[PDB]
């Protein structure tokens, strides 16, 4: 997110890790993309733009907003 | 003789049956107390095959 | 056991009676139709839910009437 | 002669007779007429 | 007449078996035992499957349910005009006479015969189910 | 901030997905097949 | 003209589309013989392409940006900018030969109803009366009207039958 | 006595019933109330067991029925040599036949639909065929639209006697029961007269036209200047200049010199290098010995003298220890039950068209017809789609003849009987084979998919990675490759290309090479395993509960074609034979359209291809070995890359193919609608359209009923199997024509 966030042009927002004990060397490299760090999904749900329209900019920012959703739920 | 005279055409009137609002031909009345003395014959066949049914005095009307 | 149920627009002609192929009606004697008899449902915990009774009946609608209900080894039909 | 007139008379002959015109009709139209795309 | 007693040593049509025969709910939950009279060896067609002769005299075949004893009890009655009976029976020993119930066939209207699960009302007499709502359980118009 | 360690997924991936699961599956089963007093 | 389409007889997607459909006709006229029935027969669907794209444009087709004719649906354009000829007028007349196929087999239906056999009428076509009726079904619209005055078009709601409700 | 027994003038020839529908049924006779009565009418039509309880009627019927059938057959022959002879372009096609396409189709110009007369060649324009008409004509020896023209009159004489024949055992001359019960008359006369003879007859046309005719074309000469066919049958010098062994006349044949005959009567196996066919030579000896070896076959039952066999006798002396009375009844079953014969001849039937598929592809039998992709793809796909349907009658009419014929009193401790006894045993096997199947098969599938997925394709199944090697089948081909020169040491080359050795062109295309198996032939061969096992499961199953089941103890009383029992016992819907007759149709369906997909791919892939200068390319180039050992595999190189030809065909001659590519696909869709619905619902909206109709007065007598259950059941299935096959058949026909 803090990358995206510079360059919302040209970066792939990620979903997630991928974490598949299963997985071949090839498919590790095939999913390691969005800044490295190991093999990640895309993410096509929109969070990236919708966060960063209504003032989100840090990864702090997002970690306090899960917290207060779990306290909330 | 109570009921309508055999031969007459009367419409149904009861609304669980095939005949809702449709004329038979009165084949015969039970003058005997049955619940339903009215023996009614239709042309069109219901869902099961069956042309005639019984109904009470109520259930029928000359029509 | 699934519930069977008769109605006065019974005629008794027994067709019902001879249609169920587990023995879950019966023929008991009446003054409601001109056959003095009308169908009875003594033994529904036989009862399998076929409906054949029900194609049997002539009456419209239907005199004798089947809801399927709580399910057993019998109404299930398992031999096993 | 007249069962077999009423046999003629029977629901699929008459069909293939009549949709046989009615096609003929058309096909014609389309030979004498070709491209007819509006009036 | 009276409730008939299930003779357990009668003869079995002759057969040499098959696939189709009791399972072991016939030694934990219950099995069904038909018996008939025969005034001659006839061959006959089991309900579960092949062929058998039914024996001279006296006749007792052992069933999982109820309906193949009286699918056997239709062929015979309706083919043969023979008479069969069958009962049901339980892992204890306890033995129920079930068919003819009073010995006479129930499409034959019998006395005695008391009417159950009758409603002196037609179908369409029924009330709506929002009257049956909040019962002890899912309950039907019927029912009631 | 609120950021598990590398190895969380090295653990919580078989954990949640497998161990899990079987014991969910376990309790589950053993409920249905337990009769009513 | 409406819509921002343009005269298939003005658009040049219309011309290229023509030539580019005689140009593939004619690249396999070539490999037969001038009299060949082949030939022959080429030639004759050459010159109905050129009749279509040519009668096209004289009724004054519009076409979009794809040069193909798009056919305006509005009563009101098509009546001010000449095009009624596309929509409106061949809904008259599909709704005339409708409503006589409907008008007959109404008025077959009603005539073998009071018959002895309905049923047999059905199956088995009464011809002469079917022909009769299928002459007399010209003037369908104006018996669709004197009926619908009279009110016996429609049947009494108590005479149909429906469903407990 | 075995004798002609007929009966005089039994039925009137009179229209009276053709103005009566459903003159023939008790129930349908009394005229319809309902739109149900249409459909029962027609659907009833051709079951005279239902009509009927008299066998003697019913044989008449079947006899009659079988004449009309006959009649049909001939005036389709009759169109395809007239169109052969006023609508072809066969004689170009004789002249050149490795350029000029067969066409025999030609559409009239109208709304456009001439775009569909193609450049076929041949100074010609018309539809491409591709059912094998021209190279079989030219087997045959007809080198004239004359001779085509001839023969089309022939069969319409043939037609109209048919007719005649069906109306003359129906109306005048009767046979009686006792007539069509002589089994043993009949076998003896149809494999002695009808194969054998008719098997030395063909020979003879061969010998005399079909050998002289085709040498002459094999040797270049034009067709017009060949000798006409008497010509040759009335000269024995011209005969004897093509043959030297003609001028010794039959001599050679009454005094056992048959060596001598040995230029015509050959066993060279293997393919002419001109035509990449079989050696007419080849198949005049054949046909020489099927008839020898069928005339004494029609020899060995019993008739009217005391030598012979009773079919009667045979069957009861086979009996084992292990199979109680053994083959007792039998014989009682099949003289007695149409359907028993019906089931039994549909299933041998259906077998050897799948058979002819197969062996018509690797041994061609025609001159021209390997390099004909066209020809050779459909030809294989048509005879395979025939057998597997005529496999599924085979189960049905063995349910009916279990429901309507079976007789428990006749078939006591009989293998019928035994066999009924242990049907559980039997049905609970079979379901466990089919699964281990199923994992074993299309598990391997799924594992390579994962593995190529997850970017291990060391770890899938292939030539290269883990190796499956149908070791017994590479053994076989080796076997019969080398029988030539050890086991069948008088034939000069082995039966097929297939088996090994070295290719045959013809026109620069591979007419047949040698086809490799390996991994992926090996996993698609135990896809077919699967789908037959599971097929005949269902199949297998339905006829063995047919009578009665643990759920259902009086099935054979509710009858064959039933919807179900109700809702009872959880629900008995498709309990009857005839809904498993229903499902095998979708499991035979699955089965054959792998089974012909596998033969594209193999054959696009391995042996169809151009053949140049050092090198042959195939039209797939070999994609087959690593590409079909994936579902991903099939579903891209083979469905979405040769669909190209039939969405690409629009604006051309193959833009049929694609509108009906469409319109299958469209019917497919549209048996969902059936398949997946119940009348109840369609009942009730059929109650709301009828009040419309009751509003405007035009409500219709025969009052309207949705389908009944089983008609609903068996539209879907007719849809599903339309637009299903049509789809493949469009596919198929544009993807050949186009890259033949
Ligand atoms: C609702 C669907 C629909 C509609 C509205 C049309 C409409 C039309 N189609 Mg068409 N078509 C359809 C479905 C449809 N089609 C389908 C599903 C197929 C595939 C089978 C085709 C295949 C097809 C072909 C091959 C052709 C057409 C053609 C035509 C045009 C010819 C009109 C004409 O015949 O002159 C007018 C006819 C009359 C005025 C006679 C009226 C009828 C009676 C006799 C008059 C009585 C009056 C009182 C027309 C505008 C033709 C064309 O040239 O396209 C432009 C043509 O070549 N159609
Ligand atoms: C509905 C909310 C949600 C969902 C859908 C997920 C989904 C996922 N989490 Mg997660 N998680 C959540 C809430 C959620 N989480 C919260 C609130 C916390 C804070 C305690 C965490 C902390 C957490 C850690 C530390 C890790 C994951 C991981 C994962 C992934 C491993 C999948 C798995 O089954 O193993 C484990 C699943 C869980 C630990 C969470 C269970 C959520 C399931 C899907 C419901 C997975 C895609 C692992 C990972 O990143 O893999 C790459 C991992 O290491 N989660
Ligand atoms: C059935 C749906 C439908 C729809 C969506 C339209 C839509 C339209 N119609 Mg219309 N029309 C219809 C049915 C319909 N029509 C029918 C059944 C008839 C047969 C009588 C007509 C007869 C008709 C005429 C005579 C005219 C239109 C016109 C128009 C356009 C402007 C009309 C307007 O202002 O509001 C929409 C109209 C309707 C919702 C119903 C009918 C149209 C009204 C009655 C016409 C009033 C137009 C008015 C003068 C505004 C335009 C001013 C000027 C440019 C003429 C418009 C795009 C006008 C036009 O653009 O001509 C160039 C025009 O004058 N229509
Ligand atoms: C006399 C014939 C006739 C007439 C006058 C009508 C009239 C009507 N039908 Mg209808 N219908 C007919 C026959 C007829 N139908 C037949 C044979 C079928 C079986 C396919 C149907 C199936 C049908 C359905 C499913 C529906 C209607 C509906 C309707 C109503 C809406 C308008 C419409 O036509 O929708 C379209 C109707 C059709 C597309 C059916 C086409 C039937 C053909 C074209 C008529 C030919 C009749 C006969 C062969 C001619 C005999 C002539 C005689 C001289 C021998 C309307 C009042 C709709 C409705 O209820 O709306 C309220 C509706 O949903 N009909
Ligand atoms: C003018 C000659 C003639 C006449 C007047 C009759 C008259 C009669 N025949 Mg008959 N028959 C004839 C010729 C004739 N037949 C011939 C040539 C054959 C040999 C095939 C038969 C074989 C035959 C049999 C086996 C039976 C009769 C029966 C009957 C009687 C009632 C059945 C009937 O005809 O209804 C009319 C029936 C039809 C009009 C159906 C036509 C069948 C044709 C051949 C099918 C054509 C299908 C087509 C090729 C493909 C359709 C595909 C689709 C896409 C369009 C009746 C009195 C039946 C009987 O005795 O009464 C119980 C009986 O079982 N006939
Ligand atoms: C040499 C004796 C002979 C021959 C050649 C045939 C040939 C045939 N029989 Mg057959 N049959 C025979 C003796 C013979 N039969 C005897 C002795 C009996 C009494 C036991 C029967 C009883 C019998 C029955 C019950 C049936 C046949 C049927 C058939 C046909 C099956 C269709 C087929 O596969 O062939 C392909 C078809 C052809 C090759 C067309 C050529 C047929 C021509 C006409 C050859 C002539 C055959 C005929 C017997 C010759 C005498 C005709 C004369 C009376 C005018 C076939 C043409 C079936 C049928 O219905 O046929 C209508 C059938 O059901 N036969
Ligand atoms: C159905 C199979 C068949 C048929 C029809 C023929 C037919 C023929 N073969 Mg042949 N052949 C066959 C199979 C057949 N072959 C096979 C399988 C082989 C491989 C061994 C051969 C090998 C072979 C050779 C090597 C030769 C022939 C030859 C011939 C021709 C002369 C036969 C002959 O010499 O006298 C045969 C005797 C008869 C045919 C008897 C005739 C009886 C007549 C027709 C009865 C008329 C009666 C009537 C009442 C008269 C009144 C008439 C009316 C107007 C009043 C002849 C047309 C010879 C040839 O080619 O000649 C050029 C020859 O060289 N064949
Ligand atoms: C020699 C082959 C043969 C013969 C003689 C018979 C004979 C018979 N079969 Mg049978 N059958 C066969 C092969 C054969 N079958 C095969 C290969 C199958 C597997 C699919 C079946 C499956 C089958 C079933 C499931 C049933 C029969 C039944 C019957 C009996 C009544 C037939 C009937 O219902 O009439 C009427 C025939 C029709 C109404 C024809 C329907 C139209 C067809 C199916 C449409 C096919 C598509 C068509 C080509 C589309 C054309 C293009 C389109 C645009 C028009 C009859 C004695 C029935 C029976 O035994 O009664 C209990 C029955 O239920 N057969
Ligand atoms: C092949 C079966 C060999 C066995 C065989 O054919 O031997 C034949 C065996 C010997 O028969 P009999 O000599 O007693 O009598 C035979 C007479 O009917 C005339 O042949 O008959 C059987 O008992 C079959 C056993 C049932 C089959 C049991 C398993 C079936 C295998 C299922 C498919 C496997 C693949
Ligand atoms: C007489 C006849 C029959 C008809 C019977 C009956 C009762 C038909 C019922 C008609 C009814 C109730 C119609 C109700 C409303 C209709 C309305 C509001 C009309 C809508 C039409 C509109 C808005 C026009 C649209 C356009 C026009 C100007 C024409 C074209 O340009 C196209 C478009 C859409 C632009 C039977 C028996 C079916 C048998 C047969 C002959
Ligand atoms: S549903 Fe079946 S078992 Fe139950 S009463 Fe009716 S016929 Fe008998
Ligand atoms: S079938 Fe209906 S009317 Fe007849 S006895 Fe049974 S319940 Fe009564
Ligand atoms: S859903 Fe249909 S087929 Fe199944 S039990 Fe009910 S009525 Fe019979």
């Amino acid at each position: 997110f803090e990358q995206w966030v510079t360059d919302p042009v040209h970066i792939r927002p990620i979903a997630h890790a991928i974490w598949d004990p299963h997985f071949g060397q090839p498919a590790v490299e095939a999913f390691t993309r969005g800044g490295a760090s190991g093999p990640v999904n895309i993410s096509t749900s929109g969070v990236y733009q919708w966060w960063y329209t209504i003032g989100m900019r840090t990864n702090q920012d997002l970690y306090v907003g899960s917290v207060f959703l779990a306290l909330v739920s | 003789e109570v009921g309508p005279k055999r031969g007459s055409l009367v419409k149904i009137l009861r609304p669980e049956s095939y005949w809702f609002n449709q004329v038979g031909k009165v084949v015969s009345v039970d003058q005997s107390g049955v619940r339903y003395p009215v023996v009614v014959r239709f042309e069109n066949q219901n869902y099961a095959g069956v042309t005639t049914n019984n109904y009470a005095l109520d259930e029928v009307v000359a029509a | 056991a699934h519930i069977v149920k008769i109605y006065d627009t019974c005629i008794g002609c027994t067709q019902c009676v001879r249609a169920c192929p587990l023995d879950v009606l019966e023929m008991v004697p009446w003054d409601g139709c001109k056959a003095s008899q009308m169908a009875s449902a003594p033994r529904t915990e036989d009862c399998v839910g076929c409906k054949r009774c029900e194609t049997a009946c002539p009456t419209d609608f239907l005199s004798v009437r089947v809801y399927l209900g709580s399910e057993s080894t019998r109404s299930m039909g398992l031999s096993y | 002669m007249k069962d077999f007139t009423t046999y003629l008379s029977t629901a699929p002959v008459i069909a293939t007779i009549w949709f046989t015109f009615t096609a003929g009709l058309l096909i014609e139209i389309n030979r004498y007429f070709p491209d007819p795309l509006v009036f | 007449w009276t409730v008939p007693t299930l003779n357990p040593d009668t003869p079995s049509p002759i057969f040499g078996g098959s696939t189709g025969g009791l399972l072991r709910k016939a030694q934990t939950e219950e099995f069904y035992v038909i018996t008939w009279e025969a005034k001659k060896e006839q061959i006959f067609e089991m309900p579960t499957g092949g062929a058998a002769i039914m024996r001279q005299g006296p006749n007792l075949l052992k069933f999982g349910k109820k309906e193949q004893c009286l699918a056997l009890t239709t062929q015979l009655r309706n083919k043969f005009k023979l008479t069969p009976c069958f009962y049901r029976v339980f892992p204890d020993g306890k033995v129920q006479y079930l068919h003819p119930a009073d010995g006479v066939y129930p499409e034959k209207v019998n006395a005695g015969r008391v009417g159950a699960n009758q409603n002196m009302r037609r179908i369409g007499q029924n009330v709506n189910p929002i009257k049956v709502k909040f019962s002890g359980r899912m309950m039907s118009p019927a029912e009631i | 901030p609120f950021v598990p360690p590398s190895w969380a997924p090295s653990v919580f991936v078989p954990l949640t997905g497998l161990v899990l699961p079987a014991i969910a599956m376990a309790t589950l089963f053993v409920y249905i097949e337990k009769e009513a007093p | 003209d409406i819509a921002g389409l343009t005269p298939c007889s003005e658009s040049k997607a219309y011309a290229k589309l023509e030539k580019k459909e005689l140009k593939t006709l004619e690249k396999r006229l070539k490999q037969y013989e001038a009299d060949s029935a082949p030939a022959v027969a080429l030639k004759a669907t050459m010159e109905r392409t050129k009749a279509r794209f040519a009668n096209y444009a004289k009724a004054g087709l519009l076409c979009g940006n794809d040069g193909l004719p798009h056919l305006i649906a509005d009563p009101g354009l098509a009546l001010k900018y000449g095009h009624a000829g596309e929509v409106f007028i061949p809904t008259f007349g599909f709704l005339y030969v409708a409503g006589y196929i409907g008008y007959v087999g109404r008025q077959y239906l009603i005539a073998v109803k009071g018959e002895a056999k309905p049923t047999d009428k059905e199956i088995i076509i009464d011809v002469p009366l079917a022909t009769k009726l299928a002459w007399q079904g010209a003037g369908w619209p104006l018996a669709a009207v004197q009926e619908l005055q009279r009110g016996t078009l429609l049947e009494k709601e108590e005479n149909i039958t429906v469903s407990p409700r | 006595k075995v004798k002609i027994a007929v009966d005089r003038n039994p039925v009137e020839t009179s229209f009276e019933k053709w103005a009566k529908p459903g003159h023939f049924s008790r129930t349908l006779s009394k005229g319809p109330n309902t739109t149900t009565w249409i459909w029962n009418l027609h659907a009833d039509a051709h079951d005279f067991d239902s009509h009927t309880s008299d066998l003697e009627e019913i044989s008449r019927k079947v006899f009659s029925a079988h004449f009309g059938q006959l009649g049909i057959i001939f005036i389709w022959l009759s169109g395809m040599y007239f169109h052969g002879a006023r609508f072809s372009n066969y004689e170009a096609w004789l002249s050149d036949p490795t350029h000029i396409k067969p066409s025999a189709q030609v559409v009239w110009p109208i709304v456009g639909q001439e775009i569909l007369n193609g450049d076929v060649g041949g100074g010609f324009q018309g539809i491409q065929i591709t059912s094998g008409f021209f190279q079989l004509w030219r087997a045959s020896g007809i080198t004239s639209e004359l001779q085509l023209y001839t023969t089309a009159i022939g069969g319409l004489v043939m037609a109209a006697a048919m007719f005649f024949a069906g109306w003359f055992h129906y109306h005048k001359a009767a046979p009686k029961l006792e007539w069509f019960q002589n089994v043993e008359s009949m076998l003896n006369h149809h494999l002695g007269g009808l194969l054998g003879l008719g098997s030395l007859a063909w020979a003879g046309h061969q010998i005399h036209v079909s050998l002289p005719v085709n040498k002459l074309l094999d040797a270049g000469v034009d067709p017009k200047e060949i000798p006409l066919p008497h010509d040759l049958l009335l000269n024995r010098a011209i005969m004897a200049d093509l043959y030297p062994s003609f001028a010794k006349g039959i001599a050679p044949f009454f005094t056992l010199n048959w060596s001598e005959y040995s230029d015509f009567l050959t066993f060279k196996g293997g393919l002419n290098p001109v035509t990449g066919g079989l050696w007419l030579s080849d198949t005049a000896h054949h046909h020489v010995a099927i008839a020898v070896l069928f005339l004494v076959a029609g020899h060995m039952y019993r008739t009217n003298w005391g030598i012979g066999h009773s079919m009667k006798e045979i069957l009861e002396a086979h009996r084992g220890p292990f199979t109680g009375e053994g083959h007792v009844g039998l014989y009682e079953i099949l003289t007695t039950s149409w359907h028993a014969q019906l089931a039994i001849n549909l299933a041998l039937f259906g077998s050897l068209s799948i058979i002819v598929a197969h062996h018509m592809y690797a041994m061609p039998p025609y001159p021209y017809l390997a390099t004909d992709y066209g020809t050779q793809l459909s030809l294989f796909t048509h005879h395979t789609w025939i057998g597997g349907f005529c496999i599924v009658g085979a189960g049905a009419h063995a349910a009916i003849f279990m429901v309507r014929d079976y007789d428990p009193t006749n078939n006591y401790n009989n293998l019928l009987d035994r066999v009924i006894r242990h049907r559980d045993a039997i049905i609970s096997h079979l379901n466990w084979v089919c699964i281990f199947l199923g994992f074993h098969s299309f598990g391997l599938y799924i594992h390579n998919d994962t593995m190529s997925a997850l970017g291990r394709p060391q770890d899938m199944f292939s030539d290269t990675a883990i190796q499956l090697q149908p070791v017994f089948a590479q053994w076989i081909q080796n076997t019969h490759f080398l029988a030539p020169q050890l086991t069948a040491p008088n034939a000069l080359a082995a039966t097929s290309l297939t088996w090994g050795g070295d290719l045959v062109a013809v026109g620069g295309k591979v007419a047949m090479m040698p086809i490799s198996l390996g991994t992926s032939d090996f996993m698609v061969h135990h896809i077919h395993a699967f789908t037959i096992h599971v097929t005949v499961l269902i199949l297998l199953k339905g006829v063995l509960f047919a009578r009665s089941s643990r759920l259902i103890p009086d099935k054979a009383n509710l009858g064959f074609r039933f919807p179900c029992d109700g809702p009872g016992r959880g629900g008995t819907c498709q309990v009857s034979a005839w809904d498993h007759v229903f499902l095998g149709l979708f499991w035979m369906y699955n089965s054959l359209s792998i089974v012909i997909f596998h033969f594209s791919w193999k054959m696009q892939s391995d042996v169809w291809g151009t053949v140049t200068a050092s090198g042959v390319s195939h039209i797939t180039g070999g994609n087959f070995a690593q590409s079909a050992n994936t579902i991903n595999g099939w579903l891209r190189d083979f469905l979405w890359a040769q669909s190209s030809q039939v969405i690409q065909s629009y604006g051309s001659a193959l833009s049929a193919y694609g509108l009906i590519f469409l319109g299958a696909h469209f019917v497919w869709a549209f048996s969902l609608m059936f398949l997946f619905s119940g009348r109840g619902y369609w009942q009730e909206l059929i109650e709301s359209i009828v009040w419309a109709h009751n509003k405007l007065k035009v409500a219709p007598a025969i009052q309207p009923r949705a389908l009944s259950i089983t008609q609903g059941r068996a539209v879907g299935v007719a849809h599903y199997l339309l637009g299903g096959i049509a789809t493949t058949w469009s596919f198929f026909l544009a993807r050949i024509i186009s890259v033949g």
